[PDB]
């Protein structure tokens, strides 16, 4: 049956603003594993995003890592946001500022 | 301890349209993945070809493609002749490897999950359903029974084929696995975040502190990948506030010797 993902978002190197970084969004626990995923910057679809393959976990749940280049400002926001057939609408999650 | 498993997981949306796409790992690095789109199985690493020969490897990669053809031919022969009893879209995944232990022992497994529940494992010589799978399942499986020659070749696969790659993957690989890469951490914020990332191997050890005295309501979050093989993890602490004076986030892992880092709040 299916099973909604789960959605985390975290920096790879400590966020300052002005400095180039990495945003990932690491999306977990989902089945089918159709699914789609945008990295957003100010709400806008983020170009150049990288996945990871896809791939299962012991207890059967599918999970993909997105990531991106981010320069984490005062101003801008980032987000993950996933389309998958578990849910209605897509589920945005915001990047917190400190993860 | 190295458990090596190969991911298969395969889609069938209609009688016109399917794919199988896989990813193996060794521990938490990926050696290979086997895109449905490519003819051929892909290196993730430089050593991921283990210590077989091109001509093993190539007998390896042949046999592997047959498999891959058959597989969807009788997964799709056999929806057709249980229509129209089950429905597509249909959803099966195979986790198949071995996991490497102290001295010279393995263990394999073969393990197979239909819409997302485990339903059918390799075990000795045969096949068999797992208890609780839908009892449709025991006619296919008696009949892929009688089938001996892939009976020999699972076992073999598993017996044979998997420890003895795995133990070439280990050598060849030895300078990746044994890789070690240095966390840096950083502070957030009521309730205090110690966030440390870049760190390989996964073990690691982080702590809220007050001077020697361990934070005893430090809960550590999920160990969480980054893009470039090494771990990102969070241990968080609530505290009443004023009373951030004095804490401190302590992290120790391998690669750093016994210089842990220490962080304090407060600057
Ligand atoms: C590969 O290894 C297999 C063992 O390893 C397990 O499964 C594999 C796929 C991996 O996942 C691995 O990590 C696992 O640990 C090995 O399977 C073994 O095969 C032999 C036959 O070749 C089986 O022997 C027969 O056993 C039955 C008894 O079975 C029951 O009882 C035992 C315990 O007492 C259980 O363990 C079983 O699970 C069952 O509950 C006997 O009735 C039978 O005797 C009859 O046949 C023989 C001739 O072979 C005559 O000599 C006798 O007198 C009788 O007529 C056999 O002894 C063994 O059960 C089976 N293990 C398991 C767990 O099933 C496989 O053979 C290896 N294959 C190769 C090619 O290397
Ligand atoms: C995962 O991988 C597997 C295995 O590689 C894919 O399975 C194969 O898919 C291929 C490509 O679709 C398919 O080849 C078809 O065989 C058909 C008969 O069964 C042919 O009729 C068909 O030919 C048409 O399309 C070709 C290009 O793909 C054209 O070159 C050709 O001229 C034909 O074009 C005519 O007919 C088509 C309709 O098919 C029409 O659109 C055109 O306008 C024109 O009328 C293909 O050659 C193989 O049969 C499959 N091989 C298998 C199953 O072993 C599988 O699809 C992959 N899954 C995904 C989702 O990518
Ligand atoms: C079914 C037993 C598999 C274990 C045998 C170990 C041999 C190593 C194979 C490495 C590459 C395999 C790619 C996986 C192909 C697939 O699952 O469809
Ligand atoms: C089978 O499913 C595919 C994938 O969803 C879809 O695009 C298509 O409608 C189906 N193909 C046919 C011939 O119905």
């Amino acid at each position: 049956i299916q099973k909604t993902p789960q959605i985390q978002v975290y920096s790879r190197h400590p966020p300052e603003n002005g400095k180039p970084n990495i945003l990932n969004c690491y999306v977990t626990q989902f089945h089918p594993p159709h699914i789609e995923i945008q990295m957003l910057k100010n709400g806008k679809k983020i170009p150049k995003v990288e996945m990871s393959d896809m791939s299962f976990s012991k207890d059967w749940s599918f999970y993909i890592l997105a990531h991106t280049e981010f320069t984490p400002t005062e101003t801008d926001t980032y987000a993950c946001r996933v389309k998958h057939a578990s849910m209605a609408e897509p589920k945005t999650v915001y990047w917190d500022r400190d993860m | 301890n190295y458990t090596f498993r190969c991911l298969q997981m395969s889609s069938f949306a209609n009688r016109s349209w399917s794919r199988t796409d896989s990813v193996v790992w060794l521990g938490d690095l990926q050696t290979h993945r086997w895109s449905n789109d490519s003819a051929t199985i892909s290196f993730t690493k430089p050593w991921s070809q283990g210590k077989l020969s091109n001509q093993q490897w190539e007998k390896l990669q042949h046999m592997f493609q047959v498999y891959r053809v058959s597989f969807t031919r009788d997964i799709q022969e056999l929806v057709k002749m249980m229509s129209p009893k089950e429905d597509y879209p249909i959803e099966i995944q195979l986790s198949a490897g071995c996991e490497m232990y102290p001295g010279n022992a393995s263990e394999s497994f073969l393990h197979v999950a239909f819409q997302g529940k485990y339903v059918v494992r390799f075990w000795g010589t045969s096949w068999q359903t797992v208890p609780g799978a839908p009892s449709w399942l025991d006619l296919p499986i008696k009949v892929l029974n009688a089938d001996q020659g892939t009976s020999a070749t699972v076992q073999m696969l598993l017996n044979d084929t998997c420890p003895l790659f795995v133990r070439g993957l280990l050598e060849a690989g030895k300078s990746d696995l044994e890789k070690q890469e240095k966390p840096v951490a950083w502070l957030s914020s009521r309730q205090l975040v110690c966030h440390v990332s870049g760190f390989y191997p996964k073990p690691v050890w982080v702590m809220w502190m007050r001077g020697d005295q361990e934070q005893q309501g430090t809960h550590r979050g999920d160990f969480l990948p980054n893009a470039d093989e090494t771990w990102y993890l969070q241990a968080t602490l609530d505290v009443e506030a004023g009373e951030e004076a004095g804490l401190a986030c302590r992290v120790k892992h391998s690669s750093l010797g016994g210089q842990d880092i220490i962080l304090y709040w407060g600057s």
